[PDB]
């Protein structure tokens, strides 16, 4: 039902964000704010997705060393000349986007788009380097020195997307790490990082002319363009198990089950982030200023009360997207005795709001949402990652008062009717690590999505 | 301005009697129930998001944002910042920590921090919880050495109702008995949430053993034996009287119109009392320094620190003390710094460089109004605890000279710490409270840039020495069986 | 004139008691009041016979 | 849009005890910065999964308990 | 949408294709063509929208969506304008009479010069919005303020274009 | 769909009665034909029936009461909800005195005896659980409100508990 | 606690208790619960010989 529109006039009220395309076709896009410190970085559409099998972990690799020295410069020299500046480089690397970000004050930001430019554009590969890195991959590729969450998001990937290379991780598998050496990384650098897959982002106490300027001087060399990707078939989603049952390795049990969820520019994809707002989290550890047992969220309250006990020590919704598919499910870390309880209330609840949500949580859930969304884009980090990711993934940045202006149509209906059509009755991927004898087989689980009531 | 307080300069917002029918009119609008309501599809379910559906949009208007300096009647003073954001963070801060305790009122400030955001005289504890959450808002209370902050995030819309619910913990708080004693279960809580964060129960071994049963060493937290005997409401009112009041009290908030803010806060207060200002011990910290080892035994490392006496940050050595910390910097293997991270700072070129069984080796710089700790923190493997220790001291000795090349680079760090620091707006609202109750003023970012650029190679010479000549503090925690004794530490550092 | 936090203590539910409580509330000693029958009075004599055999 | 922050708020103090904005570090990096970007070892995307609670999770603790039992006590059949 | 059926990205393109150009050639000002056609092309567009989503990047199937979408938009408004016209036409024809004599006729339009200052405004409005479907917005909306020219002497910026 | 347009007349005739003023807080002026009825009845009735009936009931009920020696707060059910979360609340000193009457009125029940007279001059009528009863409800009210206002859907019969709202497990006969 | 209903409803007959209130409404009024009066320690009413003495 239809309660108002809650746009303001102080949403209204913020530095529009001008991006404009370059001659060679890279992008540049920047938002002025009245700060002492500024962000300035390229934002790619590059990732381990666009890697094939032989040569999946060379984007990893590649970003773990682009900063260790330059053709221009060293890595000494590189380091002692960003902390001269008062400034630091950071560095992402996902399954579809990659970022290289500098964090400055206002006196750094062309100068560090020098730094930037020559990482990118001549990047000193050095074997000595490699050799190095390899060995801190390969620490950190094994599972025992990755955290659970870690490992689940992975294989949650792995399980829902085998006939596709989104089911590849971004570190890669050992055997590739082991191989890789200077001409795979310069072969990925000569492919991927070309101007029409890059966007320069500058947020703070800026000028878009300036950054324009020095940004088609700096990156006057890069490679136009690259040929366009091949097309592809949507990303099949297979609704399979994989558990890593492990009686050795505390009480803690960590299970994660996905639902097929929708692409970036789907016209449902804010239901989708209503939807995981309407999950919310829980941590037994920090509970806020209203208790488990008293929440609004209906899945914690139900929860809470399981057994005196409550069970969900930690949950998460989650909410992933990329350019054709997408994941929408929950994250549980539970007592090995309460996994069965938990499962079936996060998806009794999910299997709820196709049947009986309620317009008041759904209101709450859209405060909570927008809490969370403007919270995040306070300092210009956040800012320059909501630019940045918000371009490769819509093509423009969408303002604050049109998600809002969007979001005010969203009630509890269209909730029920996305839902019912995509969520309700559907497949279903689960996947686990740790103790794990209550949890059932998919099929069991799967039976869940649906009522007999109602 | 109308009046000077401590230092700074008010405008005086004065308290007018308005009815409860006119100010009903302009409280934010919202619904808790919602008994029916006007189908309408979602017009923009076949759009795409690429596609941008909004038109005719008002153009901006922006303002440099500017802080605003205001005080009530009563004395409560209001300090806000407009940075045009859309979620604000409101903020309430009083001068009454745990260093303010007496021996018999052992845990109280903690404990006050327990009975936040429970029964008003105006609504339920339920009714304030709920509220705070069906509005979005989050939040909560913490309960420091010098002050406690009862902070909430919110969307700025709804800053009218947050204002009342901030207040009223400090206004016409019930201290209902059965109420209180429900919150005893939070005692135990706070020490397994402190002791999770070796970092900050190390920082609190240093304080308690730095500062001997007084002021700064007071605990931070109530132990769940016999402080409980006085863990009741009537206890809580007690001390509430003695240190609470509107003038020791200040309220921060971040992205919220100051006009508006202090027209709320006014009608908070119009129509009660607040707590009266009266005399209180303040008695400055007494340093003792010493030592204390405490064992884990699930932990195999070994987490050694030492540490002396600073002035504190109502000192000229304030900056200085900073940059030497900058300057000294510090790391940890656990994490991988790129360029522009500490990886030049003299302790991870002569520690972390060269010491490969050192895990991590830092310097810290607690500051407090009158008093504060410097000192290093470095941590390994148990058995390797000599020659930790030995690492320490060396960096420790070498704190006589500084190359110009460091100083600028500390310098130039610094200052980008500074102004990157200060673009999260929660950060800006806990520096602006803690300034104002440490010393009744506000140095802004820009201002301590130009203090840094002044700090010389003779100033960091000068505060060196000064804290080289006090009682070091020496806490060993984890693994301690190989440890040196307090006395090896002293003797090392009696030459300095 | 009064601080408010000193004003709503006053109203806790255990600061109101009806008039006449203190003289009129019962307040017993015992279960069996005087002049009640119990063990004292019904104790066989120290000289009975066994009544476990009847 | 994407979102940036967990579900879950924090609630509590970003600058810890006795340390300012002046002598917090650098707190987008710092190893004690409860507000530091997680690194990213094995690449991007697994923080929407990750707990950013600091205390470690203790399996079984109860926060059911509506005051109906002392700590210690075992409930039986709920009661 | 709630469906089952499944669909190639190629079987996608088709479809998707077929309904761009099957609108695009429709002939807006026969009022009828579009109430007929309208409902089925809702249905399709419906199906074509939940088996295009995945392919909303594709450098193929997203331009044909975005056009697709674009013309959707174009039919609609310009059918709101000339629908509006042929009102005001049609108010002017019972004003005449019965057999044109006057005998039962109607009051007729009185802010006339008004209503045809609204519609070339609705006109010009169209024309900025949908830049790359000027053809079709001469055909219907053009078209209908050229028969208000011929009753109605009013001044708009393309009426030397439709000889007036 | 005839469901939407029962949503709204319920939404509006809902939002036009926001703010009403109970009909127990309405100054009202009795109807001329009450105020005849009230002239002539009431007097009456309660000379005859209501006013003997009711003293013969309740001078009995303060006797029993006496003789148990109970005061009549005592007497009250802690099945009842609000009792039971009234004595919750109650000092220790309110509920030792409490416990030794109704010890003492069950044993004096049980053995067919009566509180010597000696013991009976006192007001069994005096409200002690006056302040927790209305703190109770107050408190109860708060969670009917913000925690009740919609019949909730939950997993049913899981961790020994219907799902249909009861809080304590095996407290049904399904639920064994 | 098993399933269980109370009565707590808006009646369109009675009133509520904080309208019209049922118990005898006079109440002593103290700053600390200890101020009360100790009923241990207070002299009661005197005993009486008659049961239609009694008060
Ligand atoms: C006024 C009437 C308006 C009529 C409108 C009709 C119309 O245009 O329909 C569209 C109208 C609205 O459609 P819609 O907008 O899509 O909404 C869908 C919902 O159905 C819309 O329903 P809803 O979601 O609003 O739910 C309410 C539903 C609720 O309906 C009921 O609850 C029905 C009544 C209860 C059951 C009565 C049983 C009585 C048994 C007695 C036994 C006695 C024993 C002794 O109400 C109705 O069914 C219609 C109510 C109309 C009046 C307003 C109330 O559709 C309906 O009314 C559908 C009703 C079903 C014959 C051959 C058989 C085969 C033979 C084979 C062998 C040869
Ligand atoms: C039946 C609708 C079906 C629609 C399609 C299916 C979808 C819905 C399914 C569920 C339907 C539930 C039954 C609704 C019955 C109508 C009552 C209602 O909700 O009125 C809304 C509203 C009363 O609001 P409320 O929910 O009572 O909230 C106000 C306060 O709670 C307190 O209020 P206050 O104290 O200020 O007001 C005094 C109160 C004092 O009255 C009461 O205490 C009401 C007691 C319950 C009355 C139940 C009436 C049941 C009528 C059923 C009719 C079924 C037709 C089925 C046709 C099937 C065809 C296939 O007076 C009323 O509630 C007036 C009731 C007049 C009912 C007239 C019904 C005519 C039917 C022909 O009444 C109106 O203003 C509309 C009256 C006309 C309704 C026509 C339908
Ligand atoms: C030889 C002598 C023979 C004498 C025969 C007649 C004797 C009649 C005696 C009883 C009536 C006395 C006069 C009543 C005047 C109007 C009262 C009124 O409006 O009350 C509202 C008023 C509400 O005020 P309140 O203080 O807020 O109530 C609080 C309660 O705790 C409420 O708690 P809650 O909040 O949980 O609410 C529960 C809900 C519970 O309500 C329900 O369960 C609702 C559904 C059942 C009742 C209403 C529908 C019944 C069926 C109607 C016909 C349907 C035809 C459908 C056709 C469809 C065709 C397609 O009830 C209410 O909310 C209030 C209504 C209470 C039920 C009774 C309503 C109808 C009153 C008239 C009764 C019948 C008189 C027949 C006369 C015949 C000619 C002499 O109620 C009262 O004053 C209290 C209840 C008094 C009545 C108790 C009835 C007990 C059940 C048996 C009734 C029949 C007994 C005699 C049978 C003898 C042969 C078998
Ligand atoms: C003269 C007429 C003669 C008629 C003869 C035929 C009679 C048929 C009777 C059917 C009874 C069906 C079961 C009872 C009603 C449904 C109860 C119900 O919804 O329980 C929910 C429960 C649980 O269902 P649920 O709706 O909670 O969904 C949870 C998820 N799944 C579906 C996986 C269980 O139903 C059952 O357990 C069954
Ligand atoms: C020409 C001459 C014409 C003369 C016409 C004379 C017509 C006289 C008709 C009088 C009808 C009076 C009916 C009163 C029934 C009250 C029932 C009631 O309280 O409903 C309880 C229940 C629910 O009522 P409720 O949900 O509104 O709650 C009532 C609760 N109290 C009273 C505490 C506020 O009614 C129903 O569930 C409706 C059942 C029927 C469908
Ligand atoms: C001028 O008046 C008239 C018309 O307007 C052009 C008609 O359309 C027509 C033509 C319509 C029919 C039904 C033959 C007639 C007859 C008419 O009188």
């Amino acid at each position: 039902y239809y309660w108002g529109s809650t746009v303001t006039t102080e949403m209204h009220n913020v530095s529009p964000t001008q991006v404009t395309r370059l001659p060679n076709g890279m992008r540049v896009a920047t938002q002025f704010s009245y700060t002492d410190s500024a962000t300035v970085g390229l934002w790619i559409d590059a990732g381990a997705r666009y890697e094939t099998k032989e040569s999946n972990g060379t984007a990893h690799f590649l970003e773990r060393v682009l900063y260790l020295g330059t053709k221009n410069r060293s890595r000494d020299q590189l380091e002692t000349e960003v902390e001269n500046l008062g400034a630091n480089l950071n560095s992402y690397t996902g399954r579809e986007q990659t970022a290289f970000y500098a964090k400055t004050t206002k006196d750094g930001i062309l100068p560090c788009i020098d730094i930037l430019a020559d990482c990118i554009l001549n990047p000193k590969l050095d074997g000595d380097e490699i050799e190095k890195e390899r060995v801190r991959i390969t620490q950190d590729l094994q599972a025992v020195n990755q955290s659970y969450e870690e490992l689940l998001y992975d294989k949650v990937h792995t399980a829902c997307y085998r006939d596709c290379s989104l089911g590849q991780t971004v570190i890669g598998p050992e055997e590739n790490v082991a191989t890789i050496k200077r001409d795979h990384m310069v072969n990925y650098l000569y492919n991927n990082f070309t101007a029409d897959r890059m966007v320069l982002v500058a947020v703070g106490p800026v000028d878009h002319a300036q950054i324009v300027k020095e940004a088609e001087k700096k990156f006057a060399n890069i490679r136009p363009t690259a040929g366009p990707r091949m097309l592809e078939e949507k990303p099949y989603f297979c609704a399979s198990e994989l558990v890593y049952r492990n009686d050795d390795m505390g009480p803690t049990a960590h299970i994660a089950i996905a639902y097929e969820g929708v692409p970036w520019r789907s016209p449902d994809y804010i239901t989708f982030m209503l939807m995981n707002a309407i999950i919310g989290s829980y941590d037994k550890k920090n509970e806020g200023l209203v208790p488990g047992l008293q929440s609004a969220n209906r899945i914690t309250q139900t929860g809470a009360t399981r057994m005196d006990v409550g069970c969900f020590d930690y949950y998460t919704g989650f909410n992933i997207a990329y350019k054709d598919t997408g994941l929408f499910g929950f994250y549980i870390a539970t007592d090995e005795v309460a996994v069965e309880h938990a499962v079936g209330d996060l998806m009794f609840g999910v299997t709820s709001f196709s049947y009986s949500l309620t317009e008041e949580e759904v209101m709450k859930a859209k405060r909570e949402l927008k809490t969370n969304f403007f919270s995040g884009l306070d300092n210009t980090t956040g800012v320059a990652e909501d630019i940045g990711r918000q371009i490769l993934a819509y093509g423009r940045r969408l303002s604050p008062a049109e998600f809002v202006e969007r979001l005010d149509q969203i009630d509890s209906q269209e909730v029920q009717r996305v839902a019912w059509n995509r969520l309700h009755d559907a497949e279903i991927t689960m996947t686990g690590v740790g103790p794990l004898h209550g949890l059932l087989q998919l099929w069991d689980l799967r039976r869940q999505t649906w009522w007999w009531r109602y | 301005g109308k009046s000077t307080i401590q230092g700074t300069s008010y405008n005086v917002v004065k308290f007018q009697q308005e009815d409860v029918s006119e100010v009903v009119k302009e409280v934010p609008h919202f619904q808790f129930y919602y008994i029916g309501g006007e189908h309408k599809d979602n017009k923009y379910r076949d759009v795409p998001l690429d596609i941008p559906v909004l038109t005719e949009a008002p153009p901006p208007q922006l303002k440099k944002p500017e802080m605003k300096f205001s005080v009530l009647e009563n004395g409560m003073r209001i300090v806000s910042v407009d940075k045009q954001g859309l979620t604000s963070n409101l903020g309430l801060f009083v001068h009454a920590g745990s260093r303010f305790e007496t021996p018999a009122e052992e845990g109280l400030s903690h404990m006050v921090e327990c009975v936040a955001f429970r029964s008003t005289a105006h609504l339920s504890h339920l009714r304030t919880i709920k509220t705070i959450e069906v509005l979005g808002m989050n939040g909560g209370c913490q309960a420091g050495r010098e002050h406690i902050m009862y902070n909430l995030e919110l969307l700025r819309e709804y800053m009218p109702v947050a204002s009342t619910l901030v207040v009223g913990n400090v206004l016409f708080p019930r201290l209902l008995p059965w109420e209180v004693n429900a919150c005893h279960k939070e005692i135990k809580k706070a020490h397994e949430r402190l002791k999770a964060d070796t970092d900050q129960y190390v920082s609190e071994l240093l304080h308690q053993t730095a500062y001997h049963n007084n002021t700064l060493g007071n605990a931070l937290l109530a132990n769940e034996g016999r402080a409980l005997e006085h863990f009741t409401g009537d206890n809580i009112r007690e001390f509430m009287m003695k240190h609470f009041s509107a003038e020791r009290s200040v309220f921060v908030g971040i992205n919220v119109d100051h006009d508006e803010l202090c027209k709320w806060l006014m009608r908070s207060f119009a129509e009660y009392v607040a707590i009266p200002n009266l005399p209180r011990d303040e008695a400055k910290p007494v340093y003792t320094g010493g030592y204390k080892l405490e064992e884990n035994a699930d932990m195999p490392v070994c987490n050694i620190a030492i540490g002396f006496e600073t002035e504190g940050w109502n000192s000229a050595d304030l900056v200085p003390v900073t940059v030497l910390q900058t300057l000294l910097g510090g790391g940890g293997s656990f994490s991988t710094g790129g360029p522009g991270k500490g990886m030049h700072s003299r302790l991870y070129l002569n520690v972390l460089n060269q010491n490969p069984n050192v895990e991590s080796c830092m310097a810290f710089n607690t500051q407090y109004s009158d008093s504060g700790l410097f000192g290093m923190y470095i941590t390994g493997f148990g058995q390797e605890a000599p020659r930790l220790v030995d690492i320490a001291l060396n960096e420790l000795r070498k704190l006589d000279s500084f190359t110009p090349d460091e100083v600028s680079r500390a310098k130039n760090t610094l200052k980008g710490n500074i102004f990157m620091n200060a673009e999260n707006s929660k950060v800006l609202m806990e520096d602006i409270g803690r300034q104002i109750i440490m010393s009744g003023k506000v140095v802004t970012p820009e201002e301590f840039a130009a203090r840094v650029d002044a700090v010389t190679e003779a100033d960091l010479k000068k505060v060196a020495a000064k804290l080289l000549r006090k009682n070091p503090t020496y806490v060993v925690y984890g693994d301690t069986k190989s440890a040196p004794h307090y006395e090896y530490v002293r003797t090392a550092l009696a030459s300095l | 004139g009064e601080p408010a936090i000193q004003s709503i203590a006053r109203f806790n539910p255990d600061n109101f008691r009806p008039v006449g409580y203190a003289e009129n509330i019962p307040c017993p000693d015992t279960c069996v009041p005087e002049g009640h029958l119990d063990f004292r009075h019904t104790r066989l004599p120290t000289w009975h016979a066994d009544r476990r055999p009847f | 849009p994407p979102i940036q922050k967990p579900l879950l708020p924090s609630g509590r103090a970003v600058l810890k005890h006795g340390r300012s904005m002046l002598c917090s570090g650098n707190l987008s990096y710092d190893v004690n910065s409860t507000i530091k970007a997680p690194e990213c070892k094995r690449g991007m995307g697994f923080t929407q999964f990750k707990r950013f609670t600091p205390v470690p999770i203790e399996s079984g603790v109860s926060v059911g308990n509506r005051g109906w039992f002392f700590p210690g006590v075992i409930p039986y059949q709920g009661h | 949408m709630l469906t089952v059926d499944k669909f190639t990205r190629a079987e996608a393109l088709q479809r998707a294709s077929n309904l761009y150009y099957q609108v695009l050639g429709t002939n807006w000002e026969d009022g009828l063509n579009l109430v007929l056609d309208v409902p089925f092309w809702e249905s399709e567009l419906e199906k074509v929208d939940h088996m295009c989503e995945p392919y909303l990047c594709d450098d193929e199937i997203g331009p044909i969506i975005r056009n697709l979408h674009e013309t959707v938009n174009c039919m609609y408004a310009c059918e709101d304008v000339r629908d509006h016209i042929n009102e005001l036409l049609e108010l002017s024809s019972r004003a005449e009479g019965v057999m044109g004599s006057g005998a039962a006729a109607s009051e007729e339009v009185e802010n006339m010069p008004e209503q045809c200052g609204m519609v070339t405004k609705a006109y010009e409005d169209l024309l900025a919005r949908y830049p790359e479907h000027h053809p079709k917005i001469e055909q219907t909306v053009g078209h209908g303020l050229a028969v208000l020219r011929q009753l109605e002497k009013f001044n708009f910026k393309s009426s030397h274009r439709y000889f007036f | 769909s005839f469901h939407r347009a029962f949503a709204r007349v319920v939404c509006n005739y809902n939002k036009s009665i926001e703010g009403s003023v109970p009909w127990y807080q309405v100054k009202r002026e009795k109807s001329p034909f009450q105020q005849v009825w009230d002239e002539v009845f009431t007097p009456i009735w309660f000379k005859l029936v209501k006013g003997p009936y009711e003293r013969w009931e309740y001078n009995a009920l303060v006797a029993r009461y006496r003789g148990m020696g109970i005061m009549a707060d005592d007497a009250m059910n802690d099945k009842d909800m609000i009792v039971e979360r009234a004595l919750d609340i109650i000092p220790e000193d309110i509920r030792i005195q409490r416990y030794r009457r109704m010890m003492r009125g069950a044993v004096l029940a049980g053995r067919k005896l009566h509180l010597p007279l000696e013991l009976q001059n006192y007001d069994p009528m005096v409200p002690y659980m006056a302040p927790y009863i209305e703190e109770a409800k107050f408190q109860m009210q708060e969670e009917q409100e913000l925690l009740a206002y919609h019949p909730w859907d939950r997993r049913l019969y899981t961790a020994g508990v219907s799902g249909f709202g009861e809080t304590s497990m095996h407290s049904t006969f399904l639920t064994m | 606690h098993r399933p269980t209903t109370v009565k707590m409803i808006d009646s369109w007959r009675t009133e509520p208790s904080s309208e019209k209130p049922m118990w005898y409404n006079r109440f002593d009024q103290v700053d600390h619960i200890s101020q009360h009066p100790d009923p241990e320690k207070t002299e009661k009413y005197p005993p009486v010989d008659d049961t239609r003495k009694l008060m």
